[PDB]
């Protein structure tokens, strides 16, 4: 029935866990030392400071209506039912500074959203309270739990920890934390290896199983913890027996508490933990230390706290137990400030300032409680002034700019955490802050001690190189492995290698599908010096034999035509060899046909021996051969295709993309028939002509198959030119040895 | 005011006795049809339960009824007494609420359920049809007897599918009813594979001009002659008025907002001729009617609001008499439609309490020490939700089972009404079926569903097609597809793609790949080519004459192998023509190809030998012909090794033929042999320019010259003819056969013309 009802112009609700939950036959158990009396005393100190302040509500005096939760949701609901009997002696409640428990906060918010009563919590960090569909009048000065999921996941990105293993305790703290951390890791390209679940009812056998499952996965050397204090402590103790070394990344459940390590400091080292940042309040220590149960008559539970912190019976039944005197006091030897005190004050001001601003909007003519302010519209105050506060921390330390109290769209506080690294120094084990997360990373790597000189835990071995080495996934999830491709086809995509050219041979990763025709264009190389020299010698011989002619003549015109044909045959060798191949592919074929027709006419000149009529008839036959090769050209077209099917080894492209054995066979068949007729006629000077014709016929018969069976990359044209120039040279040798006998 | 009776087992209840305050007041006039009739129904149900042996025999059932005044805040203030008198106090005498049967408006029910969930007080509504009370995350201890608002959406979706209606319109309203139900209707329509136009909604403060504009917007699509109405009574009335003003013909599938109400069709009977509406199924209670009629303020002291209801109904003041014998009879009294639901809720709560009592106390029919701290969670989860009993004041031989599903909602049961005219100048609503779990429509009373003039055809936007692929669906509306006919050149290979194959334009309607029929497109080996082959047969007769020539060789004083060679060439070309015409095959094309070349070479060699012998003036002739034959053999061997097999060829894409060519073609190698023959003929003519005159065998020389000239002319005429016919292989073979047969016949005739004269002389 104990309650605080300090009267005032505006009465702020209060709700604290003064009494622990009774596990026996009593609803309320003991007196809570830290989260109980100390937090309500902090709220009372903040209220007194606000009342004494001449800049925050100078005229309006803030009242206090403080009740107890008994660490139970039903009891909290029953008590907070007194907060709604003002608009629906009763006291009008402007707001409720209550919380300290997620279930209690949830129940109180559910009850107070119906009656439009703003509520500010100082310790509730449940993620379930972040949605305004179910709690539209709830705010908190502490960040929600899932913020820590973003606090250390980026740490995984900071140290390049892409492969992690998650361990958590089932319930409400670690449950939502696992989903939040998994979402953050997926958004940060981090994959989860294992996901275990720790329970309060489990025993060492199942703990050892979790460690054993963790050990049989060498790639995952980092474990992300979402567990309570006892679970983390016992897990560290259990891993001590297993001789397991890890790099723990724990949430506030571990924090900077010395109870977690216990007698297992050699397995917890290098651990990274997150702690809610909270500066101490200097004035609160002085206010709380100078408190005795004689002047603090406004605190009904203060006598019980005096009888709990110190064994006292002076209030009642002095002779029953060990009575105490005023010698018992409070000092810095046995009193330590609770971590979540600066938040509680930050809650109270968060109301007062809002009210002040509300007054400046509704009662701007005087510094008093105007009648228009008596309505105390909860919706307007919450959605207009409570969520739009930017006041700095009332008791922030000197030179601390980052002390602004703000509420986001969901009413949550600003997320500011401290990163602690468990290190050994000298010969003493202690924690040491190595950075802060105020919505950004500020880690101090230079003062961080790792497990063994390094923390390598990446599952992916190494990024794959370019040039057909990028490969693709091998059947896994995290990263992939690297396998090569055959270099003929360029990796046009990031997964497969596909051909995009006849010869291709890609150059580097950039512009892999280059043109690179890889044609058979051959210059005057070592194998080409011979044919050109032979052609030059033949041309010189023809020039000499036509210069010696005409001047001394006593076939005539037929002999001149034969000499011209011999010169054409000699220059056909140079005509065949040409590095650039234009669209005019008929030059070589017409040259060969003209040479064959000239040889046929030269043979027919001796065959015939009216003679002038035969000299014209052989020219007419040459014209018929010319029209035949023209009809041939009317059926063959050039191109850019490659006749070699060696793919990667196909580094030579045919000069003219056309079927060589399509009508060239027919043309050579006609030539063979004509020359065979000439040979048969000659078989009936003349002997030398027949002999050289026979040598040419067997030479051509021998050189024909090798141009098709060998299929050389570039030597087919060279061999054809060599055969032609050899035949022409034999004919010229005969036609030059004949004058040698003549002279 | 409060309404407290007994107290052994107090039952909560909230009723809208007073309407919402107009002039900014708390409560206004008394709601006669929603606050008094339902209150009296609950009281009558409680009395019947009390005076009942098989339900709560030894335990009495009380009541703590309150007025909500149709306000959520006032309802919250009144419901605070439900929790403050049962468990809030401690761990006007407070009364322990066991269950709450109340809540008519959706917002009131939501607020009351939100308040009562925290205190584990079960609540059973009787008129809250809101769809946002179905989730148990926010309302754990809420149950209802009436079905939610998406059951009628499901019913209309099933109705639309039953009548084969796909492309339909949609009209909605602003608020919970009209926006929450429209989303559910769209979801089931997607699940029903039907199309929703999703037209504009109504803001309940909408001008006549805007209503007319929305009517024109609905008239924009002519194929969707069906509109769905998730609108309130006033919105539906305004829409009917607008449709009547604009003279628009429509059929409207409506919801409970329209129902079987005659107040929305006043002055708009012409616009509504095939209107389909859904009304929540309910039946009247005769016992409740008897109980309510025999009610007067003289003895009805239980109801604090009865005096106000009497004053509002009958003009009486109770200070000055002004009234006497104003008994409430059946003439001005009509039973409200949701009164059986109140009785069902009260009886369900009573049955749940009785079952819990029997389970906890199977020995005695009286309260135990374990029943004082009743648990709302256990009662709701194990007893309230698990109820299966016949509806009271209704014979048990009827499918009326008051049950709650897994979400605690009621059992769907609706009636379908058609706004029709029986034939006279009057209009009325006629029931045409019911929806409990499936449609039960009868096609016997609906006017537009009669077989005459069709059953109001309002089918999908488009129509199915067979020869036109369905691949032109309208962008953004896949419900109006265009039957685009694919070109006949492209066959059907997939479900909706018309793609060509090459081996035929349209094999069949299998719609699975392309079929290549095995046939020959140049199969001219029939009577059509009867004329050419017979000519070849004539050449065979010439071969027989060759045998006679052999006999003539035995007694002719006037070389002799040249005639045999010519006859052999004639036989060879005749055989080549026969092979080409009778049967074209891979092994039947190369043989004739070699044979024609061999015959041409033999003829050329014979002509060359004859002209050489003429110009000169048996071993030499034999050597020359052997050399020519060897050259021809080399040429044909080169042709064979170049390409021996024949795989055929395909036709042009402009048509679809079976086989363009029997074997390989488009080769100019035969042009080489043609040019060689032309050159040989030219050489023969050049020699005969002076050698033609020969006294020795003058007739033979003249015949040889004439044969050479005729062969040259035939070749010169046939070469352009062959080039022209190469584009049409159907007649090219016939033309070539005719040409070679004519050449052979001409040669034979020229050879035999002087022989007959010489023999006769
Ligand atoms: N802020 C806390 C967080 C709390 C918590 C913190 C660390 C480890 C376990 C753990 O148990 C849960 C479970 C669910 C939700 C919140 C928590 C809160 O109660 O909301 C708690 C410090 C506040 C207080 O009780 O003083
Ligand atoms: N069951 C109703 C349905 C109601 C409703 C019915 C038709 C048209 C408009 C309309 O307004 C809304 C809006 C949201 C949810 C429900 C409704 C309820 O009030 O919940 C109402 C019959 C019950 C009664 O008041 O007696
Ligand atoms: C993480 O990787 C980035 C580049 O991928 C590198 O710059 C950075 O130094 C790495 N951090 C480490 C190794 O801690
Ligand atoms: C709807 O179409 C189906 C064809 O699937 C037909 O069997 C049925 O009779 C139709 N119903 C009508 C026209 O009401």
């Amino acid at each position: 029935r104990r309650e605080i009802k300090i009267e005032g112009d505006l009465v702020l609700g209060g709700l604290f866990p003064i009494n622990e939950k009774g596990t026996g036959t009593e609803e309320c158990g003991r007196i809570n030392e830290d989260r109980g009396i100390q937090r309500l005393e902090a709220m009372l100190f903040a209220i007194d400071e606000i009342n004494k302040d001449d800049y925050l509500l100078p005229g309006v005096k803030l009242g206090v209506h403080i009740l107890d939760t008994c660490s139970r949701d039903t009891y909290a609901l029953e008590q907070s039912l007194e907060f709604v009997r003002a608009s629906l002696i009763p006291l009008l409640i402007a707001g409720v500074i209550g919380g300290s428990y997620s279930s209690v906060s949830i129940q109180v918010a559910n009850l107070l959203r119906l009656f439009q009563i703003p509520q500010i919590s100082y310790a509730s960090t449940s993620a379930k309270l972040s949605d305004k569909s179910r709690y539209d009048y709830f705010a908190r000065t502490v960040p929600p739990d899932f913020y820590q999921a973003k606090a250390m996941a980026e740490i995984l990105r900071f140290f390049n920890w892409t492969y992690v293993s998650t361990v958590a305790s089932e319930g409400d703290y670690g449950e939502t934390g696992i989903e939040a951390f998994e979402q953050e890791a997926r958004l940060r390209n981090i994959c989860i290896a294992t996901a275990e679940k720790v329970g309060r009812s489990n025993i060492r056998k199942s703990y050892d199983s979790v460690i054993r499952e963790l050990l049989q996965k060498p790639n995952a050397r980092v474990v992300v913890l979402f567990m309570r204090s006892d679970d983390s402590r016992e897990l560290i103790a259990a891993a001590s027996r297993a001789n397991a070394s890890f790099t723990w990344v724990a949430s506030d459940g571990w924090g900077a508490q010395e109870s977690i390590i216990k007698g297992s400091e050699h397995v917890a080292y290098g651990a990274i933990t997150l702690e809610l940042a909270s500066q101490p309040v200097r004035q609160f220590d002085r206010y709380f230390q100078s408190l005795n149960p004689y002047n603090n008559h406004r605190n009904p539970w203060f006598r019980d706290f005096w009888e709990q912190k110190f064994q006292c019976s002076l209030q009642n039944k002095r002779n029953h137990r060990r009575v105490c005197d005023k010698h018992l006091a409070i000092d810095s030897s046995n009193y330590e400030q609770e971590s979540k005190i600066m938040f509680v004050v930050n809650a109270v001001y968060a109301m007062a300032h809002a009210l002040h601003k509300m007054q400046r909007t509704l009662c701007p003519n005087t510094t008093k409680l105007c009648d228009a302010m008596k309505i105390l519209d909860g919706k307007k105050l919450y959605k207009d002034y409570l969520l739009k506060i930017n006041f700095t921390a009332p008791f922030n330390p000197n030179k601390d700019a980052d002390s602004i109290v703000k509420f986001d769209t969901f009413g949550d506080g600003m997320g500011r955490y401290n990163v602690f690294n468990f290190q050994n120094v000298g010969g003493k084990y202690s924690y040491l802050k190595v950075g802060h997360w105020a919505e950004t990373l500020s880690l101090d790597v230079n003062s961080i001690h790792w497990s063994r000189n390094s923390v390598p835990t990446s599952q992916c071995s190494d990024p794959c190189a370019p040039n057909e080495m990028k490969n693709m996934q091998p059947g896994d999830v995290c990263c992939w492995i690297c396998i090569p491709c055959e270099p003929y086809e360029y990796l046009a995509d990031e997964f497969t290698c596909m051909d995009c050219g006849s010869g291709q041979w890609p150059t580097a990763d950039l512009t892999g599908c280059y043109d690179l025709p890889e044609d058979y264009i051959r210059w005057e190389d070592a194998w080409a010096i011979g044919p050109v020299t032979i052609a030059c010698l033949g041309f010189m011989c023809t020039c000499m034999v036509v210069t010696v002619f005409i001047k001394h003549n006593n076939g005539r015109e037929l002999c001149y035509i034969l000499l011209f044909g011999v010169g054409l045959s000699y220059c056909m060798t140079f005509f065949f060899i040409a590095k650039p191949s234009p669209v005019i592919c008929a030059l070589r074929r017409l040259g060969l046909g003209s040479s064959f027709a000239i040889c046929y006419s030269a043979l027919l000149t001796k065959t015939n021996c009216s003679p002038s009529s035969q000299v014209f008839i052989c020219l007419g036959l040459i014209l018929v051969q010319i029209v035949m090769v023209s009809v041939w050209l009317i059926l063959e077209a050039p191109g850019t295709r490659r006749y070699t099917l060696a793919e990667k080894r196909e580094t030579v492209i045919l000069k003219c993309n056309v079927k060589d054995s399509s009508m060239l066979i027919s043309l050579t068949y006609d030539v063979i028939l004509v020359i065979l007729c000439t040979v048969y006629a000659f078989k009936t000077e003349a002997k030398f002509i027949g002999f050289t014709m026979y040598t040419t016929c067997i030479i051509w018969l021998a050189f024909l198959p090798i141009f098709y069976v060998t299929s050389s990359d570039y030597r087919v044209q060279t061999t054809t030119m060599c055969i032609s120039v050899s035949l022409s040279g034999f004919v010229v040798l005969g036609c030059l040895f004949a004058p040698k006998v003549h002279i | 005011k409060v309404l407290t009776l007994e107290g052994d087992l107090v039952l909560g209840g909230l009723f809208p006795v007073h309407q919402k305050g107009g002039p900014a007041e708390d409560c206004g006039p008394v709601n006669e049809h929603r606050g008094i009739q339902r209150l009296e129904a609950m009281l009558f149900a409680l009395d019947r339960i009390n005076r009942d042996p098989h339900l709560l025999p030894g335990v009495r059932l009380g009541a703590h009824i309150l007025d909500s005044c149709s306000k959520d805040t006032h309802a919250l203030e009144q419901a605070l007494d439900f929790v403050r008198a049962s468990l809030s106090r401690g761990a006007d005498a407070p009364t322990a609420i066991t269950g709450v049967i109340g809540g008519s408006y959706s917002d009131v029910s939501i607020q009351v359920a939100n308040l009562l969930r925290l205190f584990q007080i079960p609540q059973i509504s009787y008129a809250s049809t809101s769809a946002k009370l179905s989730d148990k995350s926010r309302y754990d201890y809420f149950a209802r007897t009436v079905p939610p608002d998406f059951f009628q959406a499901k019913a209309m979706a099933e109705i639309l599918r039953f009548f084969n209606w796909t492309y339909v319109s949609t009209v909605a309203s602003e608020g919970d009813y009209g926006e929450t139900g429209i989303e559910a209707f769209e979801l089931e329509a997607r699940a029903r594979n039907i199309c929703v136009a999703t037209s504009e909604k109504v803001g309940r403060a909408m001008s006549r001009a805007a209503f007319e504009g929305v009517v024109r917007a609905l008239l924009q699509k002519p194929s969707a002659r069906v509109a769905v109405l998730f609108t309130r009574s006033e919105d539906a009335r305004e829409l009917l008025a607008a449709s009547q003003r604009l003279n628009a013909s429509f059929t409207w599938v409506a919801s409970d907002g329209w129902g079987a109400l005659e107040s929305v069709v006043a002055g708009s009977e012409g616009a509504a001729e095939g209107a389909i509406t859904i009304e929540l199924a309910s039946y009247p209670i005769s016992d409740f009617a008897s109980y309510f009629q025999s009610l007067d303020p003289w003895n009805n002291s239980r109801n604090p609001w009865f005096r106000e209801f009497w004053e509002q109904r009958f003009r009486c003041s109770f200070r000055q008499r002004d009234c006497a014998a104003h008994s409430l009879r059946a003439v001005p009294f009509e039973q409200e439609s949701k009164i059986m639901f109140v009785v069902n809720a009260v009886y369900a709560m009573a049955h749940a309490l009785h079952n819990m009592h029997r389970a906890l106390c199977p020995n005695t029919t009286r309260l135990c020490d374990a029943m004082r701290p009743v648990n709302g969670r256990r009662l709701y989860k194990d007893f309230v939700l698990n109820v299966k009993f016949d509806a009271p004041f209704r014979p048990a031989d009827t499918h009326n089972e008051v049950r709650f599903d897994r979400f605690g909602d009621g059992i769907g049961r609706y009636n379908i009404f058609t706004y029709l005219r029986a034939g006279s100048g009057r209009y009325r609503y006629q029931k045409v079926g019911y929806w409990a779990e499936g449609l039960t429509l009868d096609t016997s009373l609906i006017p537009w569903a009669s077989p005459s003039a069709g059953p109001l055809p309002a089918s999908r936007c488009s129509e199915p097609c067979l020869q036109n692929e369905v691949k032109s669906v309208q962008p953004g509306e896949v419900c109006c597809w265009l039957c685009i006919p694919c070109q006949p050149y492209e066959y059907r290979l997939d479900e909706f793609t018309c793609a060509d194959c090459g081996l035929g334009y349209w094999p069949n309607a299998s719609l699975t790949g392309c079929f290549e029929l095995p046939q020959e497109y140049i199969r001219w080996g029939d009577a059509w080519a009867v004329g050419p082959v017979t000519i070849a047969c004539l050449g065979a007769l010439a071969t027989l004459f060759v045998l006679g020539v052999f006999v003539r060789h035995n007694a002719t004083p006037v070389g002799r192998e040249l005639c045999y060679i010519l006859l052999g060439g004639v036989f060879l070309c005749y055989c080549m023509t026969f092979i080409f015409i009778a049967k074209p095959s891979t092994a039947v094309c190369t043989l004739r190809r070699l044979g024609l070349g061999t015959a041409f070479s033999v003829c050329y060699s014979a002509l060359l030998t004859k002209t050489n012998r003429i110009a000169r003036i048996p071993a030499s002739q034999v050597a020359i012909c052997l050399a020519l034959i060897s050259g021809q053999l080399l040429i044909v061997v080169a042709w064979l090794v170049v390409e021996a097999p024949g795989t055929g060829k395909e036709t042009a894409p402009e048509r679809r033929e079976v086989v363009t060519l029997r074997c390989n073609h488009r080769d100019a190698s035969m042009l080489g042999s043609l040019a060689y023959n032309v050159l040989l003929i030219a050489l023969c003519t050049l020699y005969a320019f002076k050698t033609r005159k020969c006294p020795e065998n003058f007739n033979e020389a003249k015949f040889i010259g004439f044969t050479m000239y005729t062969t040259c002319i035939i070749w010169l005429a046939f070469l352009p003819i062959f080039y022209v016919t190469s584009s049409d292989y159907r007649v090219q073979t016939t033309t070539m056969c005719v040409s070679v047969s004519l050449s052979g016949s001409v040669v034979l005739g020229c050879l035999f013309a002087p022989k007959l004269h010489i023999i006769l002389f």
